[PDB]
């Protein structure tokens, strides 16, 4: 379906800003 | 088909008693660490971190030196070199101040955009292209560690008013924008044209150099339509390849660039046809300024209306009929709520009103 197919785009790309922001370390404020 | 819940645990009025426009969470913080969010309306700027049984410990108070400025967004990032937390504010004077949360002292102020500030957006992968939707009809692009205009999006095709809302895609290859002129303009940055000018902001430096750095002007957006509001589009934000947009209507809007079947990096700039997938209803939502927000993995969409209620949607269900989670309301919660904003973890929702007061609505 549309929406699945769309919903993987969002998992997919997601995982990627996910697993750059877990190789970061931001000072807490 | 909603499963999610939540509980009002705190709210709290700020002395100053002037509607707060805009709230964010830093989602930029790693795991454990303290779940801050900041406050912004009239000429204050303040800080907060989210603590065990509903407490909101107040951090610092920023106040602008301009008591006539009033701030209508901001936006988290942080230091490429040191990995400190970096806080953009703007409103109504139409001046950038970068802020640094732990002295809430500004650390750069950046002029250029000729009348106000509706929006701020931090590229979701590089953290020092800063993007600012204007009163002036245009956005511009910033470089925040060369101290650089890398780009003005308008003109000859740009918006023909007021620039309200702005939204990269997840991975930051392009910006979709809305305006008072009633349009919604596509605005492609891997364009061959865009990535050379990033690329140029960055190995632009003055001590080598007496010229000034040129920025682009892009007068012509990849996509145009004028067919899916009737009035202001005062919000946009992806839904993945998809775009949820709203107006004065009391609906959230998802629809895509051309036909129902074409994919987003193959509709040409001179498409006509857009493809309106659904709505979500809600009510007593007529007036402007009323920004819808998500959690980070896209699942859940919040928005307020002028009476202080809360409506909530489950993104991951597919009829947006079925997609309404229970309303949150507080019978103390009556003026317009203008912002939400989730913590990374989406176990805190905060809503920001008119009367200078903020929610805490924990997810049970
Ligand atoms: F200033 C106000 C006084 C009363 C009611 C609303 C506003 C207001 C809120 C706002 C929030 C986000 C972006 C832009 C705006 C804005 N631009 C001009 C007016 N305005």
């Amino acid at each position: 379906s549309m929406f699945s197919s769309n919903r993987q785009k969002i998992l997919e790309r997601t995982e990627i800003l996910n697993q750059e922001w877990k190789q970061r370390r931001i000072q807490p404020v | 088909k909603c499963k999610y819940s939540f509980k009002c645990v705190n709210s709290l009025k700020e002395d100053h008693n002037q509607p707060l426009f805009g709230v964010q969470f830093n989602w930029h913080s790693k795991e454990g660490d303290p779940l801050v969010f900041a406050t912004v309306g009239s000429n204050r700027v303040t800080l907060y971190e989210c603590h065990s049984q509903g407490e909101i410990r107040l951090l610092q108070s920023y106040v602008d030196a301009d008591a006539d400025e009033n701030f209508y967004t901001c936006a988290w990032t942080y230091d490429s070199n040191t990995s400190h937390p970096l806080l953009a504010v703007a409103g109504s004077r139409g001046i950038i101040r970068i802020i640094n949360p732990i002295t809430m002292q500004c650390i750069k102020h950046y002029v250029g955009h000729g009348n106000a500030i509706n929006e701020l957006k931090f590229h979701p992968r590089d953290p020092n292209l800063l993007l600012s939707v204007s009163k002036d009809h245009a956005l511009r692009l910033w470089n925040i560690q060369t101290d650089t205009l890398v780009a003005i999006f308008g003109g000859v095709e740009g918006h023909r008013d007021e620039v309200l809302s702005a939204d990269y895609d997840l991975l930051g290859e392009k910006i979709m924008s809305c305006g008072m002129d009633h349009s919604l303009k596509l605005w492609r940055i891997n364009s061959k044209r865009m990535m050379n000018a990033i690329k140029e902001s960055y190995d632009y430096n003055p001590n080598k150099t007496n010229r000034p750095f040129i920025s682009q002007k892009i007068h012509f957006p990849d996509f145009s339509t004028r067919d899916i509001h009737r009035n202001y589009v005062d919000c946009v934000r992806w839904l993945g390849d998809l775009i949820l947009s709203k107006s004065c209507e009391n609906a959230i809007v998802c629809w895509k660039p051309g036909k129902m079947e074409d994919d987003i990096d193959k509709i040409k700039p001179s498409e006509s046809n857009v493809t309106i997938l659904g709505r979500f209803d809600y009510s007593q939502c007529d007036i402007w300024y009323m920004r819808f927000s998500m959690d980070f993995w896209q699942k859940m969409l919040a928005l307020g209306n002028q009476v202080g209620k809360l409506y909530v949607w489950d993104l991951e269900v597919e009829d947006p009929h079925k997609a309404k989670c229970t309303t949150l309301t507080h019978h103390k919660c009556g003026a317009a709520i203008r912002q939400t904003s989730f913590s990374r973890d989406s176990s805190i929702l905060i809503a920001v009103c008119d009367d200078a007061s903020i929610w805490r609505w924990d997810r049970l």
